[PDB]
């Protein structure tokens, strides 16, 4: 093969994405937010057998909502832009820096919350556009990168994975096995995974030989008690001293899953430790550090919540909370709201 | 006067018909026709002369000083007349080199041609040169005076008129002892080259009158 | 690199190209026979400089006419179609059987009239697009194939060279070589080349002290005669005795360059020999084979012509009738008339 | 041309009023006027002239050389004119009768102008010839710079038609100042009897 007309050809058409409007753009693909990519029909009806039939469809100015045609799942713009140029000139391009980042200077940016998050929307992308050397490249780095994943993201992953389809079978068994391994609750599966999943992967929990103990009814009429808005039940429950918002976590549950005026609630109740650890081995703190919450922040430290506990990983909520939080912005608002918060804390 | 609009709408259709005939012979050679329709284009752009010659002749009768003078040419024409017209040895050696290649008999023939019309030419020029101081002379006298002033007169515009008239004799019989020596290609190739050199010439006329 | 990627993207562009229709094509080229080629813009406005200023001209369906922008040579069909290829897919696509390979049957098709002019079309589409690789590599081409090809040829070649300026400088400057050494009349050097390549080919040639004899005044101007259509002239300058036909080749002259009439009226003269040769070995049959005139053809057989002789390089008529014309035209059909003509007086 | 037109009728009205001042000094000749109203009549005479060369080269501008063929004068003054009007010493030997008895410094003076103006006729005319020359060869070399070369002789043409009018009326001038006011007035009588004359002889020759 001739590697060097390959290689002008390439170059030539990655100079044409570079400067779409100069080069007889014909088409725009519009963002949710509103942004616009200006690509050509021509290159993406040969690469993509999806953008082919979509923009048949479409000419039967010219415009494609990518809020529509993927609506599965939120993609930011510079995964979209790194698909186009993959597309185009057939090579991976790198965000800019900051939106694969995180704000901890320390964290190498290999297995954090917006690298994760990139890569999950560049590889939905690349299933919904019919890319199969992408969906791969991608699959592998996943597979790569989920072992050293937190494992509240890895539910974010396991999700995509089964959104996926069976183009990630590879994926979606890997975090299978890894959410089965682990002693995550029901309850964060239930509320967040859908109904199938749960229920094949409590299957495959009590089939492997692995333990799984029954759902405690009382905890599980407190947390039904709790998602629905009545204080007045959550006293009457409470009332019966056959319950105990530590033996059940009402805290974590309620600071990772209910309002904000339903935690502050339970806190002014006073009748919970807020030190208190899951099973998972998680303290409040940490978790309204990943909720990213300012005023369940501040109610906490301000009942007397302990900023120098670590997790079983060795992270304090510092940590967390800037992890979590996207490089952008610090450079929505309401991370670096969080961020500056947790910083001034620490700083007294 | 009636005679001298006359003689300028004949000379503007004589151009007109002359820029048409070059045309149509232009066209005929790059064309390659046969040498019967040539030959009758070569017979016809003589014929256009040779009207050319007999309404000059016209003019001549009705005012002859405006033939000398030129006017009814263009303006770089007029540095080239000679007695009424243009001087054919000149016109000759402009059209050569286009009627090449000429045999030996033919470029004796021509040659020949262009020494009697120099010799024709010198010789008019004397005659009209003593006519002209003879005019003077003879002027010169009416004014200073208070039967003779008219047959004076009258002689000298004859012999003015006999002039003009003898330039367009020689004009036509150099004309037609070229189109006598040369082939009908070969003369049609020097109608063209003759015909496309006046054009440039009123080109220019018209290029320096901006 | 990642040559799979790459080569991918040159599959797709390729499957463009085969039915530009199905991926929105957005001009056309339309050559000088009639046909058509359905092209997009943006991928010949990056691949060539050209094209992109052409069709920016024209934005100020769209249709190019090649016989506007290249004016100066006639280019067949499958040249543009190898040209676009090439520009599409980065592949030079070869050009279908019988247009690169001559009627004879007896030839390799290596080196033949049809072949080269393939060639030359190609390198001059090259040369107009200002495609640099596809300029060098028939370049290459065709300093590999000049050295076997009669000089006959090599003229059209460097004529081709030099009307490619500066880009093809190595072609003309070997072209000039073996025209300069070779005894080419000069009557065909004025007719085959602009006033400028006979002035720098005869300064060369004189330069190096070659046999470069003048032209006799009285054989220029029975040639010149000969040019403007007067036989009654040439006629009149026989009669002269100051020429004579066989010294001056006035037979070949007129099969070569003047028109077919003028022949015609020079032969009903019969005043000079047939079969008589010229300084370069060819007989006025052989040059009537290479013009590929039937109407001359058949006048020197009717007159009688010798079809069994051979030039300096081994060639009869039969063969050069056979490798001037293409092997299209035997599976304008001019040539095929003349090498059906002597095909028949072969048997005859 | 429009130009040519208005100056067709410009000289019509000259002539006319050519005509008029002939006649007026002819009276005041015959009438023997004193010195100061013939003096006025002259210096109206000479401001005539002046206005002469005015429109001439007005018309100049408009079309040279249908100025230097003559065609806009009489039959019989194209005899007689040389770049677009008379020559200075022909009215000279013209007038030399009307003028005498002269002094001997006006004898002097008149012989010395005209060997000057015979000096500067062959001069301006030698210039012309060759300005001719070069015109004719130039454009039979481009027929058989060029924009440059046409305006630079166009110019020159203009400027040898405004000279020799300079010329023309600075001898005028200079015969104005040597003559007395009588001498004067006679010399344009003749002039202007020499033009009538000359202008019906061209009638004659027209008739
Ligand atoms: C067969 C003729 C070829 C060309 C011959 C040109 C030389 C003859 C010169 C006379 C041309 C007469 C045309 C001028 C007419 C005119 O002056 O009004
Ligand atoms: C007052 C002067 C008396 C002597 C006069 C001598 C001749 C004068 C010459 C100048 C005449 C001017 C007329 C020019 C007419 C014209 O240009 O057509
Ligand atoms: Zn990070
Ligand atoms: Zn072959």
């Amino acid at each position: 093969p001739d590697v060097s007309a390959l290689q002008l050809l390439s170059n030539s058409f990655e100079s044409v994405f570079d400067s779409p409007d100069d080069f007889y753009s014909d088409a725009k693909l519009v963002l949710s937010d509103g942004r616009e990519v200006s690509f050509h029909r021509c290159v993406l009806s040969a690469r993509s057998s999806f953008f082919k039939s979509a923009l048949a469809a479409a000419k039967k100015a010219v415009k494609l909502e990518l809020k529509e045609i993927a609506k599965d799942y939120e993609v930011g713009f510079d995964s979209v832009v790194t698909v186009l140029a993959y597309v185009y000139s057939s090579r991976v391009r790198p965000p800019p820096k900051g939106v694969s980042e995180c704000a901890d200077e320390n964290c190498c940016h290999v297995a954090c919350r917006p690298a994760v998050d990139f890569m999950l929307e560049v590889l939905y992308l690349a299933f919904i556009f019919k890319i199969p050397e992408l969906i791969t490249l991608y699959q592998r780095h996943l597979l790569d990168v989920v072992d050293k994943v937190v494992i509240e993201d890895t539910l974010v992953i396991l999700k995509l994975a089964n959104i996926c389809g069976k183009a990630c079978m590879k994926l979606l068994d890997r975090c299978k096995e890894i959410i089965v391994k682990s002693n995550v609750d029901m309850v964060s599966l239930e509320k967040s995974l859908p109904e199938e999943l749960v229920k094949e992967i409590i299957d495959r929990r009590k089939e492997l030989g692995l333990e799984v103990p029954k759902v405690k009814k009382h905890v599980s009429n407190v947390h039904k008690a709790l998602d629905s808005d009545d204080i007045e039940l959550v006293k009457l429950l409470l009332k019966e001293d056959h319950t105990n918002l530590d033996d059940a976590c009402a805290l974590h549950f309620a600071v990772a899953y209910c309002n904000v005026k339903t935690a502050t609630d339970l806190l002014k109740l006073d009748l919970a430790d807020v030190n208190h650890r899951n099973p998972r081995g998680y303290t409040v703190l940490h978790v309204a550090a990943m909720r990213k919450e300012p005023q369940l922040i501040l109610s906490l430290l301000e009942k007397g919540a302990s900023a120098s506990e670590a997790t079983l990983e060795g992270r304090t909520a510092l940590m967390i909370a800037k992890q979590a939080t996207m490089a952008v912005e610090c450079n929505s608002l309401k991370g670096r709201l969080c961020v500056e918060i947790l910083e001034q804390e620490d700083k007294r | 006067n009636s005679g001298i609009a006359a003689f300028e709408m004949e000379y503007t259709h004589w151009l007109e018909e002359q820029n048409r005939r070059v045309s149509e012979i232009r066209t005929a050679l790059q064309a390659h026709i046969g040498d019967i329709e040539l030959k009758m284009l070569v017979d016809s752009c003589l014929n256009h002369y040779a009207n050319l010659f007999r309404m000059k002749a016209d003019a001549a009768k009705a005012d002859v000083f405006f033939l000398m003078s030129g006017m009814w040419r263009t303006s770089t024409e007029r540095f080239f007349q000679w007695i009424g017209g243009f001087r054919p040895s000149e016109l000759l050696n402009v059209v050569m080199p286009y009627v090449e290649p000429l045999t030996d008999q033919q470029l004796l023939e021509v040659r020949n041609l262009q020494q009697s019309s120099q010799q024709a030419e010198e010789a008019l020029s004397q005659g009209l040169d003593k006519l002209q101081q003879g005019l003077v002379e003879s002027i010169a006298i009416q004014i200073k005076v208070v039967g003779a002033p008219m047959a004076s007169a009258m002689e000298n515009l004859q012999a003015l008129e006999s002039f003009v008239n003898q330039a367009d004799h020689l004009r036509q019989q150099t004309l037609q002892q070229m189109s006598k020596i040369l082939t009908t290609r070969q003369a049609a190739r020097g109608l063209l080259a003759l015909g496309e050199y006046f054009h440039r010439l009123r080109a220019l006329s018209s290029l320096w009158a901006a």
